[PDB]
């Protein structure tokens, strides 16, 4: 399977006083491994996974210098964008950036990406070929031209196909005990009478990793979506994820219904019957 | 490992 | 200036059993902007020792956070998650149901 390294950055302007609030988080697949918060006293990139603590003082120093420089970049951006969108100095605005790289099952570069948003809307993104840009509006055309002229795409491409993949591979190895371990969901069904004549069947998937999963109900071997409820996948807080899907059924007919669970942690899909 | 991010919009 | 209202789920880390220590979670997602107030309540009262995850976002740029605290489910005690956000007229409060 493929693996990903992604960094997420949020800067929020504080028009009343001071510099923007800046929060940066790094993930390998669905695991957070580093963070920086401008509001924290340490003013350092901090570890969030045990395997990144294998890296020495030189790592934390280098990552901190870069992440602080990135915060100043965003600070500049917030001022520039206020001007592009003719907004007043009194409202708070948001810049978000995500970038990262994937390696495939062959452990080689697969994909790179770099996306930017302003006030919750696409602004500019690097195209899949890592050579050109997609501007969502006329303001972003200005940025696209500036970045084309300064060959930003080439710089980012060299990073994405080089350093980014090299370090992802390094992290995967160092963290193999957890990053490359799949946790199959622990599944069970609960049953709740809502009356003397019908019942709710809830099919649970717990403690799974990674987050991707499919849960579906069938009745007599056909997909059933009517009269079901499916919650969004949610973090358990210990690095694993949870999901459930429920269906309401006539009392005594429970045996017709099957819960189907698909997850990379499973040799083949599971079929549950009450 | 972060990329240096100097390019402003 | 897009505004998106938070989605809320309130739930425990492990299947809940009366008298047995656990973790109460309030997961807020799909919201924008990022400024948000989240509290965990016990019997309609704010719990003090509540931690949260680092702010991150999904592919549509919507934000998400997990707020959490250690707790012990009991017969008599009630738990909830209280959320305020620029998109909400007053705080939304969702009661914890151990089967959801």
């Amino acid at each position: 399977g493929s693996h990903s390294m992604r960094y997420f950055f949020t800067s929020v302007s504080r028009p009343g006083r001071g510099e923007p609030r800046f929060i940066a988080v790094g993930y390998v697949d669905d695991t957070q491994f580093v963070r920086f918060d401008s509001d924290a006293a340490s003013q350092r990139m901090e570890p969030r996974a045990p395997w990144i603590e294998q890296e020495g003082p030189e790592y934390w120093d280098g990552e901190t210098r870069k992440v602080k420089a990135h915060s100043q970049t965003h600070r500049v951006d917030l001022g520039t964008l206020r001007g592009y969108y003719n907004q007043s100095e009194a409202g708070s605005h948001t810049v978000q950036r995500m970038y990262g790289c994937d390696v495939g099952s062959d452990w080689r570069f697969l994909r790179g990406y770099h996306q930017y948003a302003y006030d919750g809307k696409d602004y500019i993104a690097l195209k899949e070929d890592l050579r050109s840009w997609t501007a969502a509006d006329m303001a972003a055309q200005t940025t696209k031209h500036k970045w084309e002229a300064a060959h930003v795409a080439e710089q980012l491409r060299a990073y994405l196909e080089g350093t980014c993949v090299e370090w992802l591979r390094r992290y995967l190895e160092n963290g193999k005990e957890t990053l490359q371990r799949t946790d199959a969901p622990k599944t069970h069904m609960t049953h709740h009478a809502v009356s003397d004549h019908e019942a709710t069947l809830r099919c649970w998937a717990l403690s799974f990793y990674p987050a991707e999963i499919t849960l579906t109900w069938q009745r007599d071997g056909e997909d059933q979506t009517q009269d079901t409820e499916l919650v969004e996948t949610r973090p358990a807080g210990d690095g694993t994820f949870q999901k459930w899907v429920a269906v309401v059924v006539p009392s005594g007919q429970e045996q017709r219904y099957t819960c189907h669970v698909q997850h990379e942690g499973l040799p083949k899909p599971l079929t549950l019957r009450w | 490992n972060l990329v240096p991010m100097c390019a402003t919009v | 200036m897009i505004q998106r209202t938070p989605k809320i789920q309130v739930y425990s880390r492990h299947p809940a059993e009366n008298g047995k220590s656990n973790f109460l979670n309030c997961y807020v997602s799909g919201f924008h902007p990022s400024d948000i107030e989240v509290d965990l309540l016990k019997n309609g009262e704010r719990i003090e020792k509540v931690e949260h995850s680092d702010l991150s976002f999904s592919k549509d740029w919507s934000f998400y956070l997990l707020y959490y605290t250690e707790f012990t489910p009991t017969e008599k005690d009630e738990y909830a998650c209280r959320v305020n956000h620029v998109t909400l007229s007053q705080p939304k409060i969702v009661k914890w149901d151990r089967d959801m």
